[PDB]
């Protein structure tokens, strides 16, 4: 918001906690709090691969998700089927997570040749394109959970990485706009 | 002709396993059965026919 170095390390510190809280967020398997089997129903915390159990005879003995379970899952049909391949898959969370690295990688690269005008709103459209992947990863997970329950910090932590994103991308670009303004300023005089 | 077609065969040897299928299906199969046994079940446990 003001001065270019202090914004630029603002800018930088944001991209880089994103990744850090966005990264956890895959890679932890506290995504959903509900009761279950980690083999009777009992307390069960999910993410996206593997779900153990709390408060039960053993303690952290997860699964691995039953993204297609046996034993007559009665199929569905063909957007029911689109819908659980993007939640197994996990293809937006990831494809954000590579987004948000992109972008990482752009900035900190921003540093070398500065005269390259379009890698600091690449990164800025990176970060926005992130952003939107988060929403609609969030968006497809809790609808796959609609087929007493509560959501995991993990999911909070790839919720923030979301807002800081976009808060980061809305300067990444906001600097694309004032160093570009620059220009015109030394061509009037 | 479609049981005939019908592949894996759905004729049940005994009456207790054809109404077992359709518990376990969970309305993708439909049973062939007496209306006075039928009257039955849909009120017997576990009340899902």
């Amino acid at each position: 918001l003001f001065d270019r170095g202090v914004q630029m390390l603002l800018t930088t510190v944001g991209a880089f906690a994103a990744f850090s809280l966005m990264t956890i967020a895959v890679g932890t398997d506290y995504w959903l709090y509900s009761r279950g089997v980690c083999k009777e129903e009992v307390m069960t915390h999910s993410g996206l691969w593997r779900t153990c159990c709390l408060e039960g005879n053993f303690k952290g003995l997860c699964k691995q998700i039953d993204h297609f379970p046996e034993d007559a899952d009665y199929e569905a049909d063909t957007a029911e089927y689109f819908l659980r391949a993007v939640r197994a898959s996990s293809i937006f969370p990831i494809l954000s997570v590579i987004l948000l690295f992109m972008g990482g990688l752009c900035i900190a690269a921003s540093e070398f040749y500065k005269t390259r005008h379009n890698i600091i709103l690449s990164a800025g459209i990176f970060f926005v394109s992130a952003g939107l992947s988060n929403i609609i990863g969030i968006i497809v997970y809790i609808s796959a959970n609609a087929g007493s329950y509560s959501y995991g910090w993990s999911f909070y932590f790839g919720a923030l990485s979301f807002i800081i994103a976009e808060m980061v991308g809305v300067l990444a670009v906001h600097m694309f706009i004032d160093r570009h303004k620059q220009l015109r300023a030394t061509a009037r005089a | 002709t479609y049981m005939r077609s019908a592949e894996p065969s759905v004729f049940v040897r005994t009456t207790a396993e054809g109404v077992a299928r359709v518990r376990k299906s969970k309305g993708k199969y439909a049973y062939l059965l007496e209306s006075t046994m039928n009257e039955y079940i849909e009120q017997r446990k576990p009340c899902d026919t």
